């Protein structure tokens, strides 16, 4: 199994610097070119640069958009790819992906990482408040029941939300966060058979990496 | 520079139907020596990393369903999807690799399906939020189509627009529906001045709004 895993994304101020890393496994690192690609929220993919393989002397090329400002390097001992970013600006806020590139036989980006989110801003890190969403005490409970979690007032993105540590995935809707005066808020709904709640537990698991926040919020009925 | 353009910007197709999309390069991508066109297509599903579908213009990557076909040469290229499936919802990007790499702007493919009415649920503020002095009332509108929908909040029978936050999900990869969350945020002080809290959904699927309500005094 091939593995590409980006790290290092987070909040940085305008003018500042940030280095990202991409740890790889499941293939012979030195045989491959590696690329970095970014994607501002809701916008198109942008190729940033590559570093060539062993046969090609590990040489680098860059997009004009970042040349002279971004530097790519690689640790061939550990099979790690790096992206050093300097003099960051708002337009650099984006998800950053590493991707396995050319092997010299094939024109194609075969394997991509999950991506790491960089936010360039002066706003401070704020952990979320996590509130349970249970039907009110005039809920006429019926066949199915919808529960939720409100993840309010955090910065920067992202947060992750799961239900019962991942056991509940179907019937889940996690709504994209929206920014309102310098803080994000999102919500997540989950829908289950009434027979299973509150008889069985339903818990939302929320994480906010920028504040190392980990929250498990049990949804408890308002009577019951 | 090699400039890559795609069209359309977006479109919607029903399951079972054919999809066609185009990618243009400002200069030929055909390498004289290797006689291949250095043009690839990627699929990026909602919330996922891009996946390679086609390279060298027409070579299908192993694992990629046969219904995806790349064609074209030189400066003009086409991705065709036959018998489109709900799961094919995604943004499709072309990418040149003739001279370094450049991506096109993407084509957003949405799925058309039969109209479906929303399921609406309303939630009072939690005691944990109220303790802190705040009060958010949340309304979920789940699994509807088309995306267009109108939500109004009524407090004691009167519409309130200030303090509302709306968010739509991407289309569902399975049932091709949308969902929306609407959150009304008040201070605890304002919340406790009023009784009736209502979220009303109007959608083309009915001439009557779907109404969910609660009374604070009865919580
Ligand atoms: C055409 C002359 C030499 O090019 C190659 C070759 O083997 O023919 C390929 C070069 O590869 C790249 C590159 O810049 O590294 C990447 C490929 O994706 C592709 O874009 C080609 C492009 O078609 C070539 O013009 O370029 C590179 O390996 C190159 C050596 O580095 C040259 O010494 O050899
Ligand atoms: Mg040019
Ligand atoms: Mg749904
Ligand atoms: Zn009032």
């Amino acid at each position: 199994e091939v593995k590409l895993v980006e790290s290092g994304g987070g909040l940085v101020q305008s003018g500042g610097s940030l280095r990202l890393s991409c740890a790889t496994s499941g293939f012979t690192f030195t045989d491959y070119y590696m690329s970095w690609v970014r994607q501002p929220p809701g916008k198109a993919l942008e190729w940033l640069g590559f570093i060539r393989n062993k046969a090609n002397g590990y040489t680098t090329e860059y997009s004009p958009s970042v040349k002279g400002r971004f530097t790519i390097s690689r640790d061939n001992s550990q099979s790690i790819l790096y992206l050093q970013m300097n003099t960051l600006r708002a337009e650099d806020s984006a998800t950053y992906y590493c991707a396995r590139d050319h092997d010299g036989y094939y024109e194609r980006f075969s394997y991509w990482g999950q991506g790491t989110l960089v936010t360039v801003s002066a706003a401070k890190t704020t952990p979320p408040s996590v509130y349970p969403l249970a039907p009110g005490s005039a809920a006429q409970t019926n066949s199915m029941v919808t529960l939720g979690c409100l993840v309010k007032g955090y910065f920067p993105e992202p947060v992750t939300v799961t239900w019962n540590s991942g056991s509940l995935s179907s019937g889940v809707h996690t709504f994209p966060a929206v920014l309102q005066s310098d803080l994000y808020t999102l919500s997540s709904s989950v829908t289950v058979p009434s027979s299973t709640w509150p008889s069985e537990t339903v818990t939302c698991n929320v994480a906010h990496p920028a504040s190392s926040t980990k929250v498990d919020k049990k949804i408890v009925p308002r009577d019951c | 520079d090699i400039v890559m353009s795609q069209s359309p910007s977006s479109l919607a197709v029903s399951a079972g139907e054919k999809v066609t999309m185009s990618c243009k390069s400002s200069q030929s991508l055909l390498n004289s020596r290797t006689r291949k066109n250095y043009l690839a297509w990627y699929q990026q599903k909602p919330g996922q990393s891009p996946k390679l579908l086609i390279y060298w213009a027409s070579t299908r990557e192993s694992g990629v369903p046969d219904r995806f076909t790349g064609s074209g040469s030189g400066t003009d290229f086409t991705l065709t999807i036959t018998s489109v499936q709900a799961e094919d919802l995604a943004v499709y990007y072309c990418k040149q690799s003739y001279n370094l790499r450049t991506f096109g702007g993407g084509t957003k493919l949405e799925i058309k399906r039969a109209d479906a009415a929303p399921t609406v649920s309303i939630f009072p503020p939690s005691s944990e939020q109220l303790t802190s002095g705040g009060a958010s009332v949340v309304c979920f509108l789940n699994n509807f189509y088309p995306k267009d929908i109108n939500v109004k909040w009524k407090i004691d029978g009167s519409e309130r627009q200030n303090g509302v936050l709306n968010s739509w999900t991407d289309q569902d990869s399975k049932d091709s529906t949308y969902s929306m969350s609407s959150t009304l945020t008040l201070t605890k002080d304002e919340y406790e001045r009023h009784n009736s809290y209502t979220c009303e959904a109007t959608h083309k699927t009915s001439t009557s709004p779907i109404v969910k309500s609660f009374n604070r005094n009865e919580c």
